[PDB]
């Protein structure tokens, strides 16, 4: 009920995330998940991240990514959200300091991402529905990645 | 959001300053530019509050106290700034010191030769919110400025070809060989990525991370009524401040190893391919 | 070759066998103290404890 996917094909890739700053949120195959809060009680969506942080493919944007939560306010359906137009809002919520540090366990190889205590005050007071409730999960960046 | 783990998270704040992008905002003004102790530093959602030094809300109404809150966060301030401009633009380039150990040959194969101990064309400065210095070039062009025909190095300046051989690369940033004081604007590798710069003010060692984090004594003071021990930990914890910080020399570690290992080993660094 | 220092990562689950003395933040004391330990835990902390 709360929680449904976006599906593949669509593919919005380069998104400003912050001043002058550019994250591909790259939309297209199984992109995490999509957390229906619309209306659905008062929670807080406490994000526990921990091994997960799987580096960029082969970017020297290794430094300055993290994981983050992102709640998506439209009042378009995510069906029918293709292009940046789309979107309304996507506001950054949840991950603190936003740049990075190699908080994985990297020595041996590993791509072990600390544990980090993620949230997001899911109070539907704050929207009151309407733009109806949406949020992703992911590797959020300002240093700009290589959407090719 | 009333702080909590006081020391750390100011700790973070101040690493916000330290690498110039502080979201430094006051009610309704982005920056607090004048000393109108802001209301909203993002530290991590976090939103610090200078009007107390701790968060969100004010500690009263009395806006003397408060503004000085935030004149207590004068070295936050002025190091949040000053490090944005460097990173952006600092003390020119006024000529560059190790004659020429470079050569761009674009002879169809393009001979370019890095010997030893270069020198300091390159600028780089701009972008450091999160982009490459020069434009998207950067990358590119360092490319050829460390292996090929390197524009950074000289006499007291990175060691490369002895420990960190091609910032082609390898990870850590370069200094600019500069005849004007210390302009040292440290271009970050290619492989890296995303190619900030970081004028290395007083050079050799880290120096900002003593410096910066000393300005949270200011802080947990005026917060959490005294700073409990702090600096007895971050003298040692944080790399040393030494020197005024505005563009002089240091010199000590940068003059041992960056000037010999610059080359000392294989000395010698090359490009012979159409690119450079 | 194994330049990675090492990556040995699963669980440690400590068993605090002696029952007598119970720690305070720390500090080992015969000292159980509720409300001085409000607003001195993160959830880290707690977690962590």
């Amino acid at each position: 009920k709360w929680i449904a996917e976006f599906n593949n094909s669509s593919l919005i890739r380069k998104t400003l995330t912050y001043s002058g700053a550019t994250y591909t949120v790259q939309l297209g195959p199984g992109p995490t998940r999509v957390i229906d809060m619309n209306a659905m009680i008062d929670s807080v969506l406490t994000l526990d991240v921990s091994g997960t942080i799987l580096p960029y493919d082969t970017n020297p944007d290794l430094s300055t990514s993290v994981p983050a939560f992102v709640l998506i306010q439209t009042s378009v359906p995510i069906q029918q959200v293709t292009t940046a137009a789309n979107i309304t809002a996507i506001t950054v919520v949840s991950a603190a300091g936003a740049s990075a540090i190699n908080l994985a366990i990297n020595v041996r190889g590993q791509p072990r991402f600390n544990m980090l205590h993620l949230q997001a005050t899911f109070e539907r007071e704050t929207i009151t529905g309407i733009p109806y409730i949406y949020g992703l999960g992911t590797f959020l960046i300002p240093s700009p990645t290589s959407s090719s | 959001m009333p702080l909590h783990m006081i020391p750390q998270v100011a700790h973070a704040m101040v690493r916000a300053a330290a690498a110039g992008r502080l979201t430094l905002y006051t009610r309704t003004r982005t920056e607090t530019t004048n000393f109108d102790h802001a209301e909203y530093v993002t530290c991590g959602r976090y939103t610090i509050c200078a009007f107390c030094l701790t968060t969100l809300a004010p500690h009263a109404n009395v806006k003397t106290i408060q503004d000085s809150h935030a004149c207590s966060r004068q070295p936050n301030e002025a190091i949040r700034s000053l490090v944005e401009v460097s990173d952006k633009a600092q003390t020119a380039l006024v000529g560059s010191r190790t004659v020429d150990y470079h050569e761009l040959d674009v002879k169809a194969g393009f001979v370019a030769p890095t010997a030893d101990e270069t020198i300091a064309p390159s600028k780089d400065i701009v972008e450091l919110p999160f982009r490459t210095c020069d434009l998207d070039d950067s990358s590119a062009t360092a490319c050829v400025r460390n292996h090929c025909q390197a524009g950074h190095d000289g006499v007291i300046h990175l060691p490369i070809l002895s420990g960190d051989f091609k910032l082609p690369n390898e990870h850590p940033t370069k200094p600019l060989d500069d005849t004007h004081p210390h302009d040292k604007v440290l271009t970050r590798c290619p492989k890296t990525g995303l190619l900030l710069v970081h004028d290395t003010h007083a050079h050799a060692t880290a120096v900002v991370a003593t410096a910066a984090t000393r300005a949270i004594l200011m802080h947990d003071l005026l917060t959490s009524a005294n700073a409990d021990d702090g600096h007895q930990a971050r003298s040692a914890c944080y790399g040393p401040a030494f020197n005024n910080l505005t563009f002089a020399c240091h010199s000590t570690c940068a003059s041992d190893m960056a000037h010999f290992d610059c080359g000392q080993i294989v000395g010698l660094d090359l490009h012979v391919e159409p690119s450079d | 070759n194994f330049s990675n220092p090492t990556l040995m990562d699963g669980l440690l689950t400590v068993t605090p066998v002696l029952l007598r003395e119970t720690t305070y933040k720390g500090e080992v004391v015969d000292a159980i103290v509720p409300a001085t330990v409000m607003a001195n835990q993160t959830s880290e902390e707690v977690a962590s404890a």
